[PDB]
């Protein structure tokens, strides 16, 4: 017996706003002009730090470990990059045209050209960004959004038993579905506004998963600045 | 692995 | 101001029943295709054949028309290959194990080793088929899911606001047939974020597809038409 | 671009 299909929505909410990794800091400093490869080492310094907190993160998102450690390999190994970038997004929803990887890392736009192909990804999570500040995101969406990634970005990409996993797992993305219904039903919103703005927020992890699948491409180019060790292990179920 | 770890460690 | 606004949900249903396009068919060669050389040619003539079809598809889309023709070039740029993968993926629904390229083609996972590194997308399609088969998905259900990819695909890479008008009408259009169909409002709000996180898998299977396009593109595995090889190049 | 034209018949 499951205890996240057991939950109710108040306590799914409390749960995940609980379960919240801190925002790591970087290793940037002012006084040194960053290069390509500068930049580049702090980022992946810093998402190899983030690495570590997702993964207890992750433990306690109701219904992950109610599955097996394999399974929990799978989901997280598809689902880093996105858990990654909808957290950067987030954090930079008050700073229009700034991607907030650290509080004393804001880079601009044009900063990002620093590294030959960066640009991109870079407009891409800026309109991510821009789009969750005219939708006035709310932090109990936030947790709801980035765990549904956890368990729906590698569902489709695994014998019964392993069919009796997923069963397990739209079990809870559907209660996760009710708890954003619950939080748009409390803030006001009609009934054809809430199935407007959760269209609006599940096709929004449409673009998530295109940025993350165009920046796990160049993520496994440049490897051939060094990455890290876990980071590695990430970027090879990627090939 | 190091993600095999991690998801077991206590 | 756009018609796709005015348009009521049963006149959104039947815009997008009558524009989809039809089946089209394979070459007619007896082959079983199990060549590297033999599939993308089947596949890469019959994914150009339909791409001419899916431009007039995508004319007769409610609000599509009414966007910049450049606005049109970078959706259906972004998207075409997602559209292809739907529509694949519902013509094999009720042919579990099988995917029903065209009516004189069919071809399982085995026929996909054929072409080192095929296997993959192939196992992701079918069971994004077999889950839409599981879900029960109806043919209004899938115009509907088709058209939101072509407006929703490419929105962040005036017009925003249009586009974002319209995929909420198309949303009011999802839940108007789950209405009819009977459904519960909680069987209505789960069964439409269940659709939609099945698009997240599409737009992967697309990203993942499009890597060994323009890569045995490069290698000129089959010799490509300019606008399949146009609507590649728009991949970076 | 032919998605230009191709865009553009009647
Ligand atoms: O996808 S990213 O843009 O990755 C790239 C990188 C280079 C190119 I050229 C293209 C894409 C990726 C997004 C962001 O820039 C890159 C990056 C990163 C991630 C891992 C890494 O090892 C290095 C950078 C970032 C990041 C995002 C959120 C975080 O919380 C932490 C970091
Ligand atoms: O992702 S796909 O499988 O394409 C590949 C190709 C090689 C490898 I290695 C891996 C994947 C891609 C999806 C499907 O198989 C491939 C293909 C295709 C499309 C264009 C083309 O020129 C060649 C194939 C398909 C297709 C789907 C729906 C259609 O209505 C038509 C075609």
């Amino acid at each position: 017996n499951s205890l996240a299909l057991s939950l109710t929505a108040d306590q799914m909410v409390s749960a995940l706003l609980d379960a919240e990794p801190p925002i790591l800091y970087s290793e940037y400093d002012p006084t040194r002009p960053f290069s390509e490869a500068s930049m580049m080492g702090l980022l992946t310094n810093l998402a190899d730090r983030e690495l570590v907190h997702m993964i207890n993160w992750a433990k306690r998102v109701p219904g992950f470990v109610d599955l097996t450690l394999h399974d929990q390999v799978h989901l997280l190994e598809c689902a880093w990059l996105e858990i990654l970038m909808i957290g950067l997004v987030w954090r930079s929803m008050e700073h229009p045209g700034k991607l907030l990887f650290a509080p004393n890392l804001l880079l601009d736009r044009n900063q990002g050209k620093c590294v030959e192909g960066m640009v991109e990804i870079f407009d891409m999570l800026l309109a991510t960004s821009s789009r969750f500040r005219m939708m006035n995101l709310q932090g109990e969406e936030f947790v709801c959004l980035k765990s549904i990634i956890l368990l729906n970005s590698g569902v489709y990409t695994f014998t019964l038993k392993s069919l009796e996993e997923k069963d397990h797992i739209h079990r809870v993305l559907d209660k996760i579905t009710d708890t954003l219904i619950h939080l748009m039903a409390k803030a006001g919103l009609t009934l054809q506004q809430q199935h407007q703005r959760l269209a609006q927020l599940l096709l929004i992890l449409s673009h998530i998963r295109h940025m993350s699948n165009k920046g796990m491409e160049h993520l496994y180019s440049m490897k051939c600045v060094p990455l890290s060790d876990l980071l590695l292990e990430m970027l090879d179920a990627h090939r | 692995k190091i993600l095999h770890r991690l998801l077991q460690d206590s």
